[PDB]
């Protein structure tokens, strides 16, 4: 949080980062399960959009 | 959406094959389908697209792993199985995120010593009151 007086901002970058990193691990994890490739495609798509 | 019966069929079949590696995707497409359809349920589908994406991600992986074990002789339906599976996955994800941003609020309210005089009273009480409400749980 900036906290530099006044109302406080959210510096939302991390959030994307957060969710971004999230999907990454998911991808691996699901690859780690030998997932049905249709849904691995889906997760690749999620990562790309992220 | 999709005939529950044919899903019973496909899963019986992957059972039989796992009695021998992969599984068919018919059932997997249907899983995506049912997850996304539940997403449009009424308690959810209420707040935030961005969250909802990750929610459904959670639920999908949960159903994926949890398909491993599904009796047929009992629980003659896989539909509701996956349904409640994803349901729980969702609530898990959402509680995590809620208390995360709660943590953010908590960190915030512990900093009023910025520069000089002339503080505010109105807002701070509200960050406080939320940071309390969430903490109630």
């Amino acid at each position: 949080v900036p906290l530099d007086g006044g109302r406080f901002a959210t510096s939302d970058l991390n959030d994307l980062y957060r969710r971004v990193i999230n999907r990454n691990n998911r991808l691996k994890r699901l690859l780690d399960l030998a997932a049905p490739d249709i849904i691995v495609r889906n997760e690749k798509r999620m990562l790309q959009e992220a | 959406y999709v005939n529950n019966k044919e899903l019973l069929q496909a899963i019986i079949d992957w059972k039989t094959e796992l009695a021998n590696v992969r599984q068919n995707d018919t059932i997997g497409l249907a899983i995506m389908l049912i997850a996304e359809g539940l997403s449009k349920r009424f308690n959810f589908s209420g707040y935030t697209q961005s969250w909802k994406q990750e929610m459904i991600a959670d639920g999908i992986e949960a159903s994926i792993k949890g398909l491993h074990n599904f009796d047929e002789t009992k629980y003659k339906n896989p539909h509701a199985y996956i349904t409640q599976a994803c349901f729980n996955a969702f609530v898990q994800r959402i509680k995590k995120e809620r208390k995360e941003v709660a943590k953010k609020y908590s960190y915030f309210v512990h900093n009023v010593y910025d520069s000089r005089d002339d503080d505010m009273v109105a807002l701070v009480d509200e960050t406080f009151i939320q940071d309390i409400y969430d903490k109630m749980t």
